[PDB]
């Protein structure tokens, strides 16, 4: 049952973690989305 | 000597406004930025 | 009869001691150590100023 | 202090083993030194010998054994660094109190064009009592002996704090004071003209690379916003001279600069700090840095499976394996053999050797 | 056997991430700071 | 005719300099970022 509860937990581990590794992969999206046509706005 | 340089304050009222609003989203996306954050370091309070 | 340097850049110091001991010639360099080692570990780091 | 010096003696005499690996200084923290091993009252009952070696990646070739040299306080061990208290005058420095464990160098086997190799092990022995017991083995990853950078630029303003209070302290001593110091508090004043936490300076938001490159960036735009729009280090040496009637190296170190770095340790979850001073020969140094190493080789594992999306470097594709040995050949011997005697790219592998020695004991047992 | 290896990789996981919190927190401050020239630049 | 288009060589030197700066400090800024990703894929590699 050791090995049931800590394999459980490495589920529950990778799960939430690529909820927010996605959402971290979201972050560099943005930031060519922003900054570039700022560069034509200052243009 | 008045509508060319409205078209100049136009130009005025066009970039420095414009520049303004840079600075504000990306303290916006600092709030997009820090979600993330906030989320990943509450994954692993879940493990421990 | 012990003298005692400091070597630095600094205004240096001096000191004159008249010591009894029962101990020889041959071995008071160990007594010595004892009592003045502090200063002795200045002269070694310091006094080499100013050489390149 | 005076052993974490010592053992830097001992790299720079060559007697360390391997010449292109590279010398770590670590401070094990008190709580670090519980949840992994001994008690706390047996180090207490003033240098102690620790016997460190280094183990290869994944295959079962180590380092025969080297002594070393350690030192523990029961005070707050980056304190000591940050604030030496001169037993003549306590009331010299403020600083905050916080727990403290040893100092041991350690050793990182690096190659020439020096690259370390991670999931590998340097490990310690700290053995308080003859017999078995009193002999607790604390193991290093070598990912978790390197930062990525310094803080020493980020953290030089604990001077200034440092050159007010023996400024305060001879007012306060008046005519005890020596003249020559008395006179260099005034000149210290000209160069002039809160307690020193080691927890802000290490919870401080700084590192050398991001400092640097944040500041360089804004003197370049500061040159270009105005266009548009229009040593005391002396007098600090008499005044410890003067004040402690001497001097040790323990005093040299703490008035230069110091890079404090926490880092987190994997078997016990607990914080211990990673120091490089200034001058030193080891990790970030102001005058040895032959040869510097890289952490290339764990940003070219991570990377690389990253957007392939493998969690482990031996499940990779073997078209995008193969260009990961024509750059970098040191991972081609765990990844070429089919049955090494450590499971590859673990961390518990050495654990798991521990244990499958314990079976094979109990396997021999009941059959025999 | 497997128990005492897997016990240890999630303690071997509970420590980059406390390394990577101070990465990290870097990310606010670092980016704050490309606007405090460029916000008196207005 | 000279201070006039001086004043505008400012000008010139003022937006078209400080674009420059924008493209740098994104690339900085992929250092930020990369630094993440370096980092995230990394923990599971500790799990596996």
């Amino acid at each position: 049952e050791q090995v049931v509860v800590l394999q459980a937990q490495r589920t529950a581990a990778a799960a939430a973690l690529e909820n927010a590794a996605m959402q971290a992969a979201e972050l560099p999206v943005d930031i060519e989305r922003r900054l570039r046509p700022i560069e034509r706005n200052v243009h | 000597q008045r509508t060319g340089r409205s078209a100049l304050a136009v130009l005025i009222r066009a970039c420095y406004r414009l520049q303004q609003q840079l600075q504000r989203t990306r303290r916006a996306l600092l709030h997009h930025s820090d979600a993330v954050l906030t989320s990943l370091h509450h994954v692993r309070m879940l493990l421990g | 009869l012990v003298f005692t340097y400091r070597q630095r850049r600094d205004q240096e110091l001096c000191c004159v001691y008249v010591i009894k001991s029962q101990l020889p010639p041959r071995g008071l360099e160990p007594a010595l150590e004892r009592l003045f080692g502090r200063l002795r570990i200045t002269n070694t780091i310091h006094g080499t100023e100013d050489m390149t | 202090m005076n052993a974490h010096l010592a053992n830097e003696v001992q790299y720079d005499l060559g007697h360390v083993p391997g010449r292109p690996s590279s010398l770590v200084h670590v401070i094990i923290s008190s709580e670090c030194l519980a949840a992994a091993g001994i008690p706390l009252a047996a180090l207490m009952r003033a240098n102690f010998q620790v016997e460190i070696q280094t183990r290869a990646h994944a295959t079962g070739d180590c380092t025969p054994w080297c002594t070393a040299f350690a030192a523990y306080v029961p005070a707050d061990a980056v304190g000591e660094l940050l604030a030496p208290v001169v037993p003549a005058h306590p009331g010299l420095l403020p600083r905050a109190s916080s727990a403290g464990g040893l100092f041991v160098s350690l050793p990182v086997v690096c190659d020439a064009q020096g690259v370390y190799d991670p999931y590998a092990v340097a490990a310690l022995r700290l053995a308080w009592g003859s017999g078995a017991s009193c002999a607790r083995v604390i193991l290093f990853s070598y990912d978790e002996l390197v930062p990525p950078n310094t803080r020493y630029a980020a953290d030089s303003t604990r001077i200034m704090r440092v050159c007010r209070h023996l400024c305060r302290y001879v007012a306060l001593l008046g005519a005890a004071a020596p003249p020559a110091a008395k006179e260099a508090a005034a000149h210290l004043s000209m160069g002039l003209g809160p307690p020193i936490s080691p927890e802000e300076q290490l919870t401080a938001p700084g590192g050398d690379t991001t400092a640097a490159q944040d500041v360089s960036i804004a003197q370049e735009n500061e040159e270009i916003l105005a266009l548009v729009q229009r040593s005391l280090v002396e007098w600090l040496d008499r005044g410890w001279e003067a004040l402690a009637g001497g001097d040790r190296p323990d005093w040299l170190w703490s008035r230069r600069s110091i890079s404090v770095v926490l880092r987190h340790h994997y078997g016990t979850k607990q914080r211990f700090v990673v120091v490089s001073y200034e001058n030193s020969v080891a990790w970030g140094g102001r005058r040895a840095r032959p040869p510097l190493l890289s952490s290339a080789l764990a940003t070219a594992l991570t990377e690389a499976c990253a957007a392939e999306r493998v969690v482990r470097p031996h499940q990779l594709s073997p078209a995008g394996q193969a260009e990961l040995l024509l750059r970098f050949p040191a991972l081609e011997v765990p990844l070429r053999h089919p049955r090494p005697v450590l499971p590859p790219f673990d961390i518990a592998a050495e654990v798991a050797f521990t244990a499958r020695i314990h079976l094979a004991c109990l396997r021999a047992l009941g059959q025999a």
